[PDB]
């Protein structure tokens, strides 16, 4: 029973959620694809920390926390934010709200086929599911809010800020879903497969190593082993 | 600390 | 409400559910040998309680084997945190001696996997899961259409949706004022997805240390 | 197929 409480945090979700980039287009314009990509990837984790920001108890947590917890759900809540941008007519991806991309499209912009299939494969799913914004939303903060990333200090709170959430989101399914009780816990086990495609992207990350193909600073940072 | 490795992060969260 | 349909599959599962021995060089590969045994067991233990859920045999044969050959270690780590003991941080294989985090250090694991077992055994065992619930994270976690080469995805989601339900019915008998039990059940599963990857890291150590898995584990384990 | 490269799995399957 959704909670006059819970209706105003998830309100407050969807509306925190609602141009320098190197356009698209020889090692000329497959550099330029990548540094494309790339700067998407940039303005996102931008967007994923003025979001978290605006999470009710994220400020709260210590800053070494709140890092900890972004560093490792940006791709996650990347691959929320692809999924949901995803055609399933044309079967590609429509970022700048304007221009869209194509697994043919995210291999030339560097990235190898374990990886891309996975997106879309992951992107598939996500959309058969038809979440709305608030769904969306209440996901992010959920992946966001997982007490058991590498290096979180005090988990026991972040995992009783990621239940609110949990709870929230039961509320509200029951609400939108109201004959189908298994439209929440569908929503949860997408964290599931989100976790594989995290991992699937580590060794995207360090195929770029061995090609020696450098991620810009803010990527480097949060993706590349030091 | 993970802040002092992460110090591009750390800014966008100060700002 | 549960069903009676739901009531007679989880007992069934319940039901479903219910060696080298251990001591240098040599000492160091007969603790290995002894661990990677003990897994040995497992796998087989894991392969006749999953064709005994209903729906696994109905899958194709080429889908039950891609439904075991990535789900066993995942479920190799539910049944270790089943027999975690708190008390003494250790735990309780074939119910004799008591493995703690330097045991399975001395039978070739590398810190960096033991770390994360005995922290998501401790965060298991706080949440007191009972058989039936083990039991049905077990099926779900086997179910999962996502893993690499299954073919009849839509089937194998529907099969875990029966088994979702089933635990959502369950857990609203055995937690009938904690709403939130069934999903931080659920939500461990995204944490079991983790270390099944640190445990891929760990078997490839394996390899650069050249260490040798026995037949059915590098069948199931080792990247051919 | 993943059948012939999983003999031993396989056979417990089978048995
Ligand atoms: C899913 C992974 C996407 C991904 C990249 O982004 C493509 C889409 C980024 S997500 C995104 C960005 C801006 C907008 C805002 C707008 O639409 O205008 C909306 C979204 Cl959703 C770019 C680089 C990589 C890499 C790597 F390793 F090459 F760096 N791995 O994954 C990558
Ligand atoms: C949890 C996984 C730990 C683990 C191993 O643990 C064996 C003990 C946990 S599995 C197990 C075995 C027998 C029983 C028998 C009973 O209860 O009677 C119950 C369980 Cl649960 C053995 C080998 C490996 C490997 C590797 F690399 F060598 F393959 N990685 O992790 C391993």
């Amino acid at each position: 029973q959704l909670s006059p409480e819970q209706l105003g945090m998830i309100e407050k979700l969807v509306a925190a959620q609602q141009l320098r980039v190197t356009p698209w287009p020889s090692r000329e314009a497959r550099q330029q694809r990548f540094a494309h990509f790339t700067e998407l990837a940039i303005v996102s984790v931008q967007e994923i920390v003025d979001f978290a920001k605006q999470l009710p108890g994220f400020l709260q947590l210590s800053r070494e926390d709140q890092i900890a917890l972004l560093k490792t759900s940006a791709i996650e809540v990347m691959l929320l934010e692809t999924s949901r941008r995803y055609n399933p007519g044309s079967e590609s991806i429509t970022f700048l709200k304007d221009f869209s991309y194509n697994r043919e499209d995210f291999a030339k912009a560097g990235l190898q086929v374990e990886f891309i299939n996975p997106i879309f494969e992951f992107s598939r799913a996500m959309n058969e599911l038809q979440l709305n914004d608030a769904e969306f939303a209440l996901l992010i903060a959920i992946s966001i809010f997982s007490a058991d990333r590498p290096n979180v200090q005090d988990q026991l709170q972040v995992e009783r800020l990621q239940h609110t959430y949990v709870e929230a989101l039961h509320a509200y399914v029951s609400i939108h879903h109201p004959h189908d009780r298994l439209m929440f816990p569908r929503m949860l086990m997408k964290l599931v497969s989100l976790r594989t495609l995290s991992s699937v992207h580590s060794e995207q990350v360090f195929a770029l190593r061995l090609q020696d193909k450098k991620l810009p600073p803010l990527l480097s940072e949060i993706w590349d082993v030091h | 600390s993970l802040t002092e490795r992460h110090k591009i992060l750390h800014r966008l969260l100060q700002e």
